[PDB]
């Protein structure tokens, strides 16, 4: 019997190498089909008529925003947007099935899981304009939201850096006896940065309660995953760091809602990490400086996307009808269009912003630089979009 | 000069510089994030249908992996040219930059090298970045001995200098203004030709006062040097430092030694900066030439803010308010 | 002053004061490689027995992740004490220190913050480190807004700043000198103190010169001083800076604005060193003061030698040439 | 059936989530018992008499060399050292599976790859005393080996950062048609770096002739397997990548020959990486700067070493006896303590040597430099320890 400590195995006698299974990998969970039909009654959540319709209506309200502020974009109105079209499932399926206080970190295609949270259409234009209305003073590019309130970690640019970060608060939870889980989005470019092995890592040798939730929508930017990985996804992965892992449909918000539950009543209960690996298709550009045409999506859009999806459901209920349907997506317009006149409308902050939070304090020698702005603007003010900027 | 020109904006001529390499030295290979479509900001269109797939290609979402192929390749002597995204996306490199890169001719006694690496990366601001679309980290790399780090100021000079970079046998780290990628074309030679590294460009002539920056702030002191003899009466020496480490020293303390003023800037924050390098040795050389202190003109020592930008660059105005109270002092 | 001491070397001053944290601040874990059963250089003797292993514990051998580790913990408000092993293995971790730890506060416009991370790593020359167990990296991180870098010279030094930085409410770094780990003891209080932050200390008054240094060349300074004045009745003002960033610079000034003249010394490399900040800016505001140029006595501008290690560094020989040159200027 | 470009696999409609097998992981390659009986005749690989005593006499020339030299340490004759002590049959089992210009990269534990490739006991002394013989010229710490004309890349102290370098050089070999592999040594703790997860990966799609070996000795200074991870060991990890990956008793020199012989074969004709893990114990402490018995070995040491092992086939066969190992262990002793003694008189290189190779050329201003050593040293030259340095 084998006595190394760095693994428990027993020998064996013929050299054979370890074969990886991507050709068939980790099955795709799916709870619907893409008619809304449950396939399997005793994975059918069940979820209630009020909850069912809060998740429609989230998805809904995020892609009438995504398709106004991408506008907005295209006439420089805003410098810059990414959309959520396909995540929308992913986003409020997982959302829900979280406690209102569990600490979710992201990036730039989690906008719906604040949506999910009530976070107000002022806010994500606020940031968006980088106007008064901002908690975030205007200094991040767009869609870079955050909300303490909510319980959503500020948005930042460089890709995988939240992923050991939402390890660690994971720990300070467990020591706190929060009885709380944190949730850590990412997608599948993401996780080839070396943050991604530093997060899995730490979570599992550390025993934290956190979600891992991957968004494998076949792309980062203009690179396939043929050229991002060669073992099978993001979900064959995790149990190599010692992680309970599982893959879903995530254009199945039922899927994705009942792993995300799952993880979250075991990551709690045994304070180990949990990843979830959902399969999706960027239907979008990647970006506002992307025109995806260049590398590649009808399919995705008319034959299996999430909203649709759950619009089929919702009418074998009886829950929905073309009645509602267009009146929501009327009611939805204008309340979307309403805040983002009003965020169009607001000046933007005191310049002197630039300066603060850089510490918590403001050192002496950064309130000089600050005065040499002031000086600066008292004698070539003229110059300056000074008008559009609160006094 | 050079043979047939044609007019080039900045991107494309970081193509054509490319292109004349792939031409020339069948060892070499371009890769990074999204290069093979012809990458996010259109450098490398073309190159992969030209040269080949194993030559021009994509690799995993993973910068510090990025920098260390690159050094693997040019440990062989196979020519390595890595793109970096955004130079914001350069810091999770910065230990194969710092520690390996920089330290390997040295280290092996001169066994090992990679000579024949170069990293090329978009780099300083471009209107709405903020905190990490618009960095300019040259001053966290100039106090790195054993890596080159180029900054062009427009595509005739990206072209000649990438180049020098490529064929230069240290480590480079190539900065390419991304504001000027699409900012007004030049003519650029066709062919391959070189401009020197560490070497600075005195691009105007001046009795009164030396100015000293790089990138697109070159374009800004031009425009300063401009106002201060219109408003002023004041004779500016405009210089473009062009290699940021080696620097050429001599070539900023013989203009310091005519004027007796010096006023440097730079995107970059003040703390830090590379401005605060050249302020001290010119001070140490030029000591008794100075008829009033040396002026840095430089971003505040802030990240990079989204809606503020307009207010935190060291603009045209700010330099030339600075120039003002030193040509007074 | 500060109650009952004790004699302890810098490793003691620092378990000292992690133990006063721990003992006063139920959130406060420390955490890094090889810290449970004491440390490598033993700063952490006793403290996962005292305090439990949920508090004092060992991360995986990656050096990104203990400092993400460290932030994220810093999120929720619970003091985060990470190390890094050698200063010189703080590199993997550059981008979540700068594009990440040192911008949390101001990107989120206050919403979140990391102010409660300390990261402590051992720092400086060590007699045979070379390349990779000597690096003093401070000006790599003094380009950086957001962040604190503080450097004691000696264990009651190192107690109270050390404090000072776990209970500031910005992410700080501390490096501490290890050459001093076990060199000579001095009485230090049993019971938590604090040394404020951004203030230098004028540690010998003087008339004819201002050195300036931090670390371990703070001493070197001091006897600089006693050779400049009995072999040249020379005196001189040694000032210890302790913090990099943000630094004294009225405590600077003033003392040049009385002395006319300025030495600055460092063990890191000569170009983009700290020392370059602190004579440029000396220069600007002291202009008018200056009897002979700011000289900085450096490392040289090469990575850190094994064999030739005593012919590299800033010693007192190299620093006293400099300073009798200069009052001779 | 799923049509999501990110993975290849059926649906499920169970939630099922994947448990890692980590109680019984990969099971460990054998090929000799502890009694240096060959367990299964077909897995013999019947190296020739000359081979087999050459891999037992560079396995103890080097365990001499190192006792000697980490004795010349504690007297502090040299700076710091570490020992090989029980990597001794994992270093000379896979150098002696390689092709003689096959590349290498490792670090500190590797040094019986060189020995097995004859690399002069001079040579390693003249590293370790910085002396004018080292064509390292004195630079890096002890230990830090590098042979150009052995293709043994210069060892750096920064763990894991030559893994994504050797891919690096792996892929530029392939487009070389070298018809050469690359081989990576790390240890246990090293893989834990982001570094690790660049190579794996960019190895995998960038389709790389390199063989990945992992040193997994229960140990990263003081820290054990139980806090550097909580999966199947480094093994495991290779499948999730796409890498074929296998692990081996690292105190078997034929189990390691096998399994090394075997990746270099197929990863030459495949373009493909492999990864073996090599399970063994550090003996000695981790280094001289280390006292183990601080956190933890005399099993170890009497009951599995790879020497003992060895020698045991050897007197199997009639091709050693106690005469001729006593007669062996006399003259490698000579011969290390010829080579110490050679070291310890020469003198360092000349001080100037401290400024070049910064740069192929010199600038101008670190020219500058060395002059204003120079002038130091002819004022100042008493304070220095000139009389050991070359001029
Ligand atoms: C460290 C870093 N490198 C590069 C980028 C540029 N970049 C922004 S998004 C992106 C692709 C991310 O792809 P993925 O993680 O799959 O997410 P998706 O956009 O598909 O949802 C890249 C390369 C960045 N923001 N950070
Ligand atoms: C980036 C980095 N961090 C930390 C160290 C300090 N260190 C030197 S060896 C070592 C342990 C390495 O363990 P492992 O990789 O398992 O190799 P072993 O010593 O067991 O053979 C550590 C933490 C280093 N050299 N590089
Ligand atoms: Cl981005
Ligand atoms: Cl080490
Ligand atoms: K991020
Ligand atoms: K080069
Ligand atoms: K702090
Ligand atoms: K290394
Ligand atoms: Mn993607
Ligand atoms: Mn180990």
């Amino acid at each position: 019997k084998p006595q190394f400590p760095g693994a428990s195995a027993e020998f064996i006698d013929k050299l054979e190498f370890i074969q990886p299974n991507v050709i068939s990998g980790i099955p795709i969970y799916r709870v619907m089909d893409r008619q809304g039909q449950i396939i399997n009654p005793s994975e059918d959540p069940h979820l209630p008529k009020e909850k069912v319709l809060k998740l429609y209506k989230s998805m809904t309200l995020l892609n009438t925003m995504d398709r106004i502020l991408y506008e907005s974009q295209r006439q420089g109105r805003i410098s810059f947007y990414m959309t959520n079209y396909g995540e929308e499932g992913t986003h409020v399926g997982s959302a829900a099935a979280l406690d209102n206080t569990d600490l979710v970190f992201g990036q730039y295609r989690e906008a719906g899981v604040l949506m999910y949270r009530d976070y107000p259409l002022e806010l994500f234009m606020a940031q968006c304009y980088g106007n008064i209305s901002d908690l975030g003073k205007g200094r991040q590019m767009p869609v870079h939201y955050g909300c303490k309130e909510r319980h959503f970690v500020t948005i930042s640019s460089p890709l995988a850096t939240q992923i050991p970060q939402a390890v660690g608060a994971a720990y300070a939870a467990k020591r706190a006896n929060a009885n709380r889980v944190v949730i850590c989005y990412f997608g599948e470019g993401a996780a080839s940065e070396g943050d991604a092995h530093a997060g899995f890592n730490f979570a599992a040798t550390l025993e934290c309660p956190i979600i891992f939730f991957c968004r494998n929508n076949g792309y980062a930017i203009s690179t396939p995953t043929s050229e991002q990985y060669r073992g099978d996804g993001i979900a064959a992965r995790g149990p190599g760091y010692g992680i309970m892992s599982i893959r879903v449909d995530g254009n199945d918000v039922f899927a994705v809602y009942n792993a995300t539950k799952e993880a979250r009543r075991r990551a709690v209960a045994e304070n180990q990490p949990f990843l979830i690996e959902a399969m999706t298709y960027r239907i979008g550009h990647h970006d506002t400086s992307d025109d995806s045409s260049a590398y590649r999506v009808n399919y995705w859009d008319k034959q299996d996307h999430p909203i649709s999806r759950l619009r089929h459901y919702l009418l074998s209920q009886g829950w929905w009808d073309e009645e509602q349907e267009k009146a929501w997506r009327k009611q939805s317009r204008r309340k979307v269009m309403e805040a983002f006149e009003q965020a169009e409308r607001k000046p933007k902050p005191n310049p002197n912003l630039l300066f603060s939070d850089v510490y918590q304090e403001m050192p002496a020698q950064l309130r000089k630089q600050q005065e040499s702005l002031a000086r600066h603007l008292q004698t070539y003010g003229e110059h300056y979009p000074l008008d559009h900027f609160d006094k | 000069e050079y043979g047939q020109t044609q007019k080039m904006n900045l991107f494309q001529s970081v193509t054509s510089a490319l292109d004349n390499s792939l031409a020339k030295d069948p060892t070499a290979v371009i890769f990074g994030e999204d290069v093979a479509f012809g990458g996010v900001f259109r450098c490398t269109v073309g190159l992969r249908d030209k040269y080949g797939k194993d030559r021009v290609f994509n690799t995993p979402l993973c910068e510090q992996g990025i920098v260390g192929f690159g050094i693997g390749i040019a440990v062989t002597g196979a020519t390595a040219i890595a793109e970096i995204q955004f130079a914001d996306y350069i810091f999770p490199a910065f230990d194969q930059i710092v520690n390996e890169a920089a330290k390997y001719r040295y280290r092996s006694g001169d066994l090992f090298n990679c000579g024949s690496l170069t990293i090329r990366s978009p780099w300083g601001c471009v209107g709405h970045g903020a905190l990490y679309h618009s960095q300019s980290p040259e001053a966290f790399f100039a106090h790195c001995p054993g890596i080159k780090v180029v900054i062009p100021r427009s595509p005739f000079q990206a072209k000649g200098l990438l180049l020098s970079c490529i064929e230069d046998k240290n480590p480079c780290i190539f900065f390419e203004p991304k504001i000027l990628y699409r900012a007004a074309a030049e003519e650029v030679p066709i062919e391959p030709y070189n401009i020197p590294l560490s070497q600075a460009e005195v691009i105007q002539e001046g009795s009164d006062v030396t100015l000293v920056a790089w990138g697109t702030q070159v374009h800004v002191i031009r425009e300063v040097a401009s106002m201060a003899k219109e408003k002023l009466g004041v004779s500016c020496e405009v210089i473009d430092l062009r290699t940021i480490i080696p620097w050429d020293v001599d070539t900023i303390c013989k203009s310091v030694i005519k004027t007796g003023r010096l006023l440097i800037s730079h995107e970059a924050p003040l703390t830090g900066g590379f401005a605060s390098e050249i302020s001290s040795t010119v001070q140490e050389e030029c000591f008794l030439n100075l008829e009033a202190p040396i002026s840095r003109v430089c971003g505040y020592d802030t990240p990079f803010p989204h809606i503020f930008e307009p207010f935190y660059i060291p603009d045209k105005w700010k330099c030339y308010d600075a120039l003002r109270k030193m040509i007074n002092y």
